[PDB]
């Protein structure tokens, strides 16, 4: 995240760290005790499955603290129009090898419905993105999470005011064109959170694209409520052998 | 009162029917108050909420 501030600690409480063999890989999002909801693309070059773990709680890399849970990966799941190193249906699915206890520190963020996300949640203005990742471009990543506030555009808008892989139905543009706020690498899989009285929805998952807070470009993100159904199908089915799964989409 | 509309009054999730009828609902882990639309906590970590803050204004 560039341009952000750090998250206080337990107010991002469905923020998830993924790692493979112990390094920062993605974001991701708890959805309820057993599901997070990630981005693809963040699985692209996983060569053994079981060296990648989930982290919830988690606040300051730096340290333990022990509002931390760790997880195994049971399942990953990926739509099956998803294709490898691109930018649509970027998102997945990873059922955890056992429940996170919930805590204050450890919270699902609701998965909304399809009709209310885009009845009404779609033209919430504002949203919070959030991660461990590069706290600029070319940079560092975060030892303390990060989040952001951004704004959502409409497609339209978003490819007038912008000045590279395209915009579809399965995305979504937000942030800011002058450089100065973006997510960026390491936050990929992580939340886009919506505010709509008083309560958190899933509304977007950071995904991907050319540089961060590039000048004249903004974040894309994939459309959550294009998944909603697959991914409550998904939820309500049982575990399948070996950890990846390509499910159909739609 | 339509769903599209203003979400219907509704808090969360909302339901046209036949009719000059709608139908809010709510989220597993809450219920819905008799007003209708109201949304209100069945257990102690809701989705969407922060503990922290909720504490912080209770
Ligand atoms: O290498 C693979 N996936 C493996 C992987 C795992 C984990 C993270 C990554 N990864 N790399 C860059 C970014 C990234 C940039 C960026 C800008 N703005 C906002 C978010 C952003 N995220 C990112 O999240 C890739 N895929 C791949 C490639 C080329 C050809 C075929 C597949
Ligand atoms: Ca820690
Ligand atoms: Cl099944
Ligand atoms: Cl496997």
């Amino acid at each position: 995240i560039v341009g952000g501030k750090v998250c206080p600690k337990g107010e991002c409480p469905w923020q998830v760290l993924l790692l493979v063999n112990g390094a920062q890989l993605c974001g991701g999002t708890l959805i309820n005790t057993i599901w997070v909801v990630s981005a693809a693309h963040c699985f692209d070059k996983i060569k053994n499955w079981r060296n990648l773990i989930a982290v919830l709680g988690e606040h300051d890399l730096s340290e333990h603290d022990g509002d931390e849970q760790s997880r195994r990966v049971a399942q990953v799941i990926i739509p099956s129009t998803y294709v490898p190193g691109t930018t649509n249906h970027d998102i997945a699915l990873l059922r955890l090898h056992q429940p996170v206890v919930l805590t204050d520190h450890v919270v699902p963020l609701c998965l909304p419905e399809r009709t209310f996300s885009e009845r009404t949640l779609a033209f919430v203005r504002f949203s919070l993105v959030s991660g461990w990742g590069q706290l600029l471009d070319r940079g560092a990543t975060a030892l303390e999470l990060m989040v952001l506030n951004v704004p959502r555009l409409m497609t339209q808008d978003c490819l007038q005011q912008s000045r590279s892989p395209n915009i579809t139905e399965y995305m979504f543009c937000a942030g800011y064109s002058d450089g100065s706020k973006d997510s960026c690498k390491g936050d990929s899989g992580g939340p886009h959170a919506t505010h709509y009285r008083g309560t958190w929805y899933l509304t977007g998952i950071v995904s991907w694209g050319q540089g961060c807070a590039t000048v004249g470009h903004f974040g894309v993100y994939t459309r959550v409520s294009q998944y909603i159904e697959w991914l409550q199908k998904l939820m309500r089915s049982e575990p399948r052998p070996g950890v990846l799964l390509r499910a159909p989409f739609p | 009162l339509i769903c599209v509309n203003e979400n219907g009054g509704c808090e969360q999730y909302c339901s046209d029917h036949t009719g000059t009828k709608r139908s809010c609902r709510c989220h597993e882990g809450y219920s819905l108050l008799a007003d209708g639309v109201s949304c209100t906590p069945t257990v102690e970590y809701p989705c969407g909420k922060i503990p922290i803050l909720e504490k912080r204004n209770a």
